[PDB]
């Protein structure tokens, strides 16, 4: 296909896009739509715009909704992102420089643009909507407006089976129907319990959000702003397997909270994948408390063998008095047709998450440099205690040498929580570091990830860098507010531990710590 | 020569785990062999990722040693059926580490060559089922002579070789 | 039907194991666990060939279960890691008794299927690598979660279970 | 190729055989020959015809070695040997019903005769003599006379590689040199360190014994024959020495210094555990810098040998002694037998078959294998003081074996009994009025025999238990203020003696048997193997 005439100028480098009757767009990045004519459909949806702007998502990470044109009647577009500083994401960390365009593409690469065309001589995959998958999810939209009664929904499927997808998509139309739909207040709430593979959360955290306009979709790799995170609660790992039941202890806390504010509308939630493993029995609670009105699975060829006594055993009827109903549908989907990587490994997208979170000075606004540069805001931890008063450490490093600690800290991310409810403060002293004795402490609030820089035990303070978007959440906080340090199994990004040689000089005289350039000894592998 | 992240914060620091691991010497205040074990300990707490498993089975073996002695009516003369798990395990895991990673040396290759490359004893590899597929465990003994072997074996060919290649 | 031998001096003693293991509503002060595990201690002393595998890992993995439970002054050097290394292997030997023998051949069904013949559930057959090849120890709470619910299952299906085919 | 000489000769089935038959004679059984004239060949041997008897045992569980025919010059023979009850242990046990003869002989089984001639037509095989092990072995002939000194031999190989076979071949070699020479008094002092296989010693065993140049025995006799005189022994309690390493090595170094209190000089023997792969090439190198020895062998070769190469070169020194101050290594093929190794006798199927005979000889050549239940087992008073037994010992582990539950641990095993030499105090823990050692050590004691605890009756505080009644006076023997010492260890009773076929005893109805249970197993109670 030719492609259209190009506007340059004046802000955004703005592109105007003309299709013979009706062709697929392969658009990747992000960018802003404003469609004043003909109908858009993304994966069989109908997106009809009139002077309204539509942000779009598009990594290479998954595969990219191609934007079909259709009737009627057609034939500012593909704006450029409010974000600044994403793409220059491919500086820092160079395992994520292609996650917005491809390597070596049939187009001139270009830094003032944020979106690049496809056509179809990358070879990369595109592939749309199945007809076979559109069919079991149509079925829930039928039953999304004459059920009259809050409908909550669980998918469940494996890594590689193409669950988040599937969520999105339920999300773009539910939120296309809400607008459509006046007066509707059901504003549907996400419920993210999936610490493997966070969307709209916090990296290895479990949250409860409120999604509401402007338009995002669909994959924005948790840095969409298109939600506003209602609470949150720190597992402080990529796996429920290592604290199975805190994790379940956390999902029933977060669960009830939706009926704590007597929410009444739609409701969504993905579980951990687990479809081989302890998830016969970590699903059967889950499923019991949430009182789920569809289910939904995704095995198929997996195969399916590990993950079905679940439905009969877990059902145990219908938990909620009020919607006395339940719903057990088998779907067919290998999500992405080709490798489920594409080049993008889950561990290796996990740390691109981490690194933006440090990195983000506001919602709209990124800035890749090394946070080496940046200077480390610093909280005092006492005895008293001001500020910090206790700090947490997984059960089994629980008896712990007072001497080691300092040490321990320094270069790892943590979370920071605050007492919340007043109680007893109930700390251990060791070597001045007030650790937390017999953990408990159930009623916390979380508030953001941190990454320790350096212990002062003289001043007795802790340089620790926090994200720039919170800020000032830290400082519009009560003086008298007990603060926590958790310290749990969260792996902080190696670009960012120790930054290289043309992004920063360094001084000859000082020496790195926790890092070492000697050749490894033989037997020095690391278990893997 | 791309830098790799280490939980010590140098030579000396590790240099001195060396020294506490084999103090040579029986109890008092010379022996500081708890104290190493209790520094790996947290060592996993910044990791593991960045623990050579080469340190982790070093301190893993010795905390199973240290497990086995307490002489205050108290601990293991009461039961023994926890030492001889806790060794096994800590046998089991040191040899599985070394032998079968599958990563840093060639796959498929038999256990036995990958043994005659990095010098362990060929009776280790024996040492993978010795608990896990046989119906009694094996004696307190044996385990306590296997466990020793271990440490030394680890002592000569990690803790004090020059070799840099890996 | 040819006897076998068996340590029990009784039917009646294994009834009161099964009583023993197992308390009926009340687990404070007639816990009544450490007294069956030494049973069969003794029933491993008078011949370990003798012994059932389904006895022997119910007492091994309440072995490990009493085990866990210490939480007196003076605070001992144990820093939760030899519970973690006892786990493993009592529950690694408990799937695997159940598997591998009666009788391993060189025609063998596959795992995953014999679990489910048996009744085990699959997710136990996960467990034997769970623990021996992964590089970090499984945490406290998954391996507690784990053990009682080994326990729940050996007692519904063999202590409580009077299916005699075998 | 046609049966001759087939004489009844009334009682004790005497029987003749032409010599200069160009077929090989192939016999089984336990019997014994003097030969009238020509000379006879057993295993490259050659005996003379000068009217000496020759007891000869002939197991089917190890290849049979064929008689063959010498000049010079030929053309009571064989006739049985005096062991009654020996050949009626199929009908105790099962499995060892064939051990003496085959299972379809194709030939006219009789009941009087111990021996039966076996010619081609069954499934056996004789191994006469490879001649790959041929030429070492003849040279090691030429060392003994020559050395003119104390030449000690320590043989190493893995089961089912034929260590015991090579070694009984040198021990007959050695004798028959001692009897022809004098004065010749430097008899064979024989040192069993296998308690997996073991020759010449008692069941899980470890043993240092002098072995009698007359009354002769070829070659392999199931630790039945009575060519061999026990000086030392001790009980290491398990079919493997690992179960408990430096005690093992601890109970083979008491052993080698024995040799030195006698100031023995003159030929031994010694072989260790084959751990081909494993553990052994430590386990050898504690004693192979003790032991000493001159003419050390291997025998694995395509084993493979791969293992038994860095440690052995190791442990070998250049001079561990004044007078040796060399060392000898030689390397042998391990195919023997050419056959399947068990050939329907597996060493598990065998050893429980040994600790069967122990508990049923009756004397030095009489057995009686009635079930142990009809007979009557003796009785000694465990007490507080005491002057029965002073203290029980268990291994390391089972040390929390709690007081009401000792009782029906011991009945039904097999248990080492020990005596208490001069005590510079005692030792003993006293649980439910049984003593035990609460620290174990105690390497004064000395092992006696192997016994079977049958019942413990915790008010009289006695201890009924079965003895081989061979032993039977030895123990009275022993002073009365002497110490007793009851030692368990892992060692298998046997299943038939611990429940008797119905057949065999008959029980009132209403008797319980304990230990034993007849429902059929749960599903699923399987024993681990």
């Amino acid at each position: 296909l030719i492609d259209n005439i190009t506007y340059e100028g004046d802000e955004d480098e703005t592109m105007f896009v003309g299709l013979k009757e009706k062709q697929k767009l392969h658009l990747s990045g992000v960018f802003r739509l404003q469609v004043v004519k003909g109908g858009i459909v993304y994966n069989n949806v109908h997106y009809n715009a009139s002077r309204e702007i539509l942000t779009f998502w598009h990594p290479l990470s998954q595969s990219i909704p191609t934007i079909d044109f259709s009737h009627f009647a057609g034939w500012l577009r593909v704006f450029n992102s409010n974000h600044t500083g994403l793409l220059e994401a491919g500086h820092l960390y160079r395992d994520v420089n292609y996650l917005w365009k491809p390597k070596e593409p049939y187009f001139p690469l270009n830094e003032r643009t944020t979106y690049h065309l496809l056509h179809e001589s990358d070879r990369i995959q595109s592939l749309s909507v199945p007809g076979y998958w559109s069919t079991p999810l149509e079925k829930l939209y039928l039953s999304h407006k004459n059920a009259a009664y809050d409908t909550r929904i669980m998918v469940i499927g494996g890594k590689n089976s193409g669950k988040s997808t599937f969520l999105r998509l339920l999300l773009e139309k539910f939120t296309q129907d809400i607008r459509d739909s006046t007066t509707s207040q059901e504003e549907l709430v996400y419920l993210d319990l999936d610490p493997g593979q966070p969307e709209y959360s916090l990296p290895d955290s479990i949250s409860l959000n409120k999604i509401l306009s402007p338009i995002s979709l669909g994959q924005h790799l948790c840095q969409g702003s298109n939600f506003q995170t209602l609470l949150q609660f720190y597992a402080g790992s990529s796996s429920p397997q290592d604290e199975p039941t805190s994790y379940l202890n956390c999902a029933d806390k977060l669960i009830d909270h939706l009926e704590e504010q007597a929410f009444f509308g739609t409701s969504l939630l993905n579980l951990p994948g687990w479809i081989k493993g302890f998830g016969m029995q970590i699903l059967n609670h889950i499923i019991r408390k949430y009182k789920p009105t569809h289910l939904l699975f995704l095995e198929t060829a997996n195969s399916k063998r590990h993950l079905d006594e679940l439905t009969i055993p877990q059902s145990f009827s219908t938990s909620l008095r009020d919607a006395y109903a339940p719903e057990v549908v088998r779907v067919p989907a290998h999500s992405l047709n080709h490798t489920l990587s594409s080049r993008f490994h889950a561990s290796q997208l996990r740390t691109f998450k981490i690194l933006a979170l440090f990195h983000k000075i506001t919602q709209f606004d990124y800035d890749f440099a090394p946070l080496l540069k940046s200077a480390p805001l610093q909280i005092s931890y006492g005895k008293g205690k001001s500020g910090i008063k206790g700090i947490q450490f997984p059960m089994e490093f629980q008896d712990l040498n007072p001497q080691d600690i300092k040490s321990a800290l320094e270069g790892t991310v943590i979370g920071i929580y605050t007492y919340s409810g007043e109680d007893s403060l109930e700390v251990k002293s060791l070597n001045t570091f007030p650790i937390l004795q017999s953990c408990t402490s159930s009623s916390k609030n979380f508030i953001t990830l941190g990454l320790i820089h350096s212990i002062d035990t003289s001043q007795q303070i802790m340089n620790i860098y926090v994200p720039p978007c919170h800020t000032q959440i830290l400082d519009k906080q009560p003086e008298d507010a007990q603060w926590i340090i958790v310290r749990n199994k969260t792996e902080t990004p190696f670009c960012d531990f120790l930054p290289s040689p043309r992004t920063i000089t360094w001084d000859d005289n000082i020496q790195i710590p926790f890092a070492t350039f000697e050749r490894r000894k033989k037997l020095e592998h690391v278990w893997k | 020569i791309p830098p790799r992240i280490v939980p010590w914060r140098d030579f000396a620091e590790l240099e001195e785990l060396k020294l506490w691991f084999y103090p040579k010497s029986k109890g008092t205040i010379e022996d500081k062999r708890q104290r190493a074990v209790q520094r790996v300990q947290s060592y996993r707490l910044k990791g593991s990722q960045y623990l050579p498993h080469v340190v982790d089975s070093t301190a893993q073996i010795t905390c199973a040693v240290l497990l086995d002695e307490k002489e205050a009516c108290l601990g293991v003369h009461q039961d023994s059926i926890p030492i001889r798990l806790s060794y096994v395990m800590a046998l089991i895991r040191f040899v599985n580490g070394l032998l079968d990673p599958t990563q840093q040396s060639q796959f498929a290759i038999p256990l036995h060559t990958l043994a005659a490359k990095i010098g362990l004893p060929s009776w280790f590899v024996d040492l993978r089922h010795w608990g896990t597929h046989e119906r009694d465990l094996p004696g307190l003994e044996m385990l306590r002579w296997a466990a020793n072997e271990a440490l030394s074996w680890l002592y000569d060919h990690y803790w004090n070789d020059e070799e840099l290649e890996d």
